[PDB]
């Protein structure tokens, strides 16, 4: 699913600025 | 109604400019406070829960290590944030109560927002209903109307940077990357998922990037994940510029139409950057049920109230190892921070 793809991205935690 | 917003924004600008030209300085000191808990930690500072000794009031205290600020080239951003925070005044912007500095650190003492970050609530609940998302979105729309009228581009919108207060309303807190610029600017900055295509493509860009980021935020609030994601940032950038985006089947038609106009790669066509300005957003069918004045006046019943067990409850924040707060015997970096 798109959700499963999101979990797989590894970017589900807090995101830092560039 | 229209002339009322004009008159409000004109008075707001007069007040902002007065405070911008004559910032406050040195309005408290460290031994006025007891430390309670570390709420957040970053590469050149920390955010603490503190208690004011004389009053017993709790506050959030951002503590920045001056040497680390210099090392990481954050001098101008740090001075800028403090200068903005002491000059703005809007219901959804966190209030600066005190600032001061010592040999080692810079200190900004702000209203404590015990509900924590929107990020945590969003990940916990999964996704927000469209009415819930719209309640928050309306607050951001008004906040950007205010900021943009001051010629401030925000540039770091995301759920991580939005706190939820005891009435369920939003507080924006961090302004390091904000820039007071009336025309264009060029800096590559922000968070990958929230970057407008014109930033990625190294264009000179303007306040329209904030309206793109609103689109990303609305999408993420309502789907539970952002519109463009991938393993590594380089991969996220290719998706953003592609101008292709898919929506969950549960998105309403109105929501999709709003997002198509906010997540618009052609900044000549993006809502918020046209002749009608922010009103193209405020008057959109998705916002038809929004009482814009009532939101501003915080009279709307919030759809979600964070759990609150006291004035110093920290349960909505992550736990961190408590580290010493050292103040050196030697003054560090005095010349760099004289204006703070
Ligand atoms: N967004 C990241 C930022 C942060 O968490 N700021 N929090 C501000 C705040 C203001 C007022 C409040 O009532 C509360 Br609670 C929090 C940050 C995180 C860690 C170290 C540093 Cl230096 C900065």
């Amino acid at each position: 699913t798109t959700y499963a793809d999101f979990i797989a991205s590894g970017r589900t935690g807090r995101r830092n600025a560039i | 109604e229209q002339e009322s917003v004009k008159e409000f924004l004109a008075k707001a600008k007069e007040e902002f400019l007065k405070k911008w030209e004559s910032p406050s300085q040195n309005t408290a000191q460290l031994d006025h406070f007891d430390r309670i808990k570390t709420l957040g930690t970053g590469s050149f500072g920390r955010v603490m829960l503190v208690k004011h000794k004389e009053t017993g009031n709790h506050y959030a205290m951002k503590i920045l290590d001056k040497q680390k600020v210099v090392k990481l080239k954050q001098i101008e951003h740090t001075l800028n944030e403090k200068r903005i925070l002491q000059a703005v005044n809007f219901p959804f912007l966190v209030k600066l109560e005190f600032s001061f500095k010592d040999n080692s650190n810079l200190y900004m003492v702000m209203e404590y927002v015990p509900g924590g970050e929107m990020f945590s609530h969003l990940r916990r609940i999964g996704r927000f209903s469209e009415p819930h998302a719209r309640f928050y979105a309306a607050q951001i729309v008004l906040t950007f109307e205010y900021l943009h009228s001051l010629d401030l581009i925000y540039r770091d919108l995301k759920p991580e940077n939005l706190l939820i207060d005891q009435q369920g309303y939003i507080q924006v807190t961090d302004f390091g990357f904000a820039k007071r610029v009336k025309g264009r600017t060029w800096t590559l900055c922000g968070t990958p998922e929230y970057l407008a295509p014109e930033i990625i493509l190294s264009k000179g860009y303007n306040k329209a990037v904030d309206w793109w980021a609103l689109g990303v935020l609305i999408y993420e609030m309502a789907a539970g994940y952002p519109p463009f994601f991938a393993d590594q940032p380089i991969q996220i950038y290719e998706k953003i510029v592609s101008g292709k985006v898919r929506f969950p089947s549960h998105f309403s038609s109105d929501l999709k139409d709003l997002l198509r106009n906010l997540l618009q790669v052609d900044l000549t066509k993006r809502f918020g950057n046209l002749k009608n300005g922010v009103n193209d957003i405020k008057n959109h069918k998705w916002f038809a049920t929004t009482d814009w004045i009532a939101i501003y006046q915080r009279k709307v019943e919030a759809p979600f109230i964070p759990k609150f067990k006291g004035p110093g409850d920290t349960s909505n924040f992550d736990d961190y190892e408590e580290e010493e707060i050292r103040v050196s015997i030697n003054e560090k970096c005095g010349k760099e921070f004289t204006e703070f």
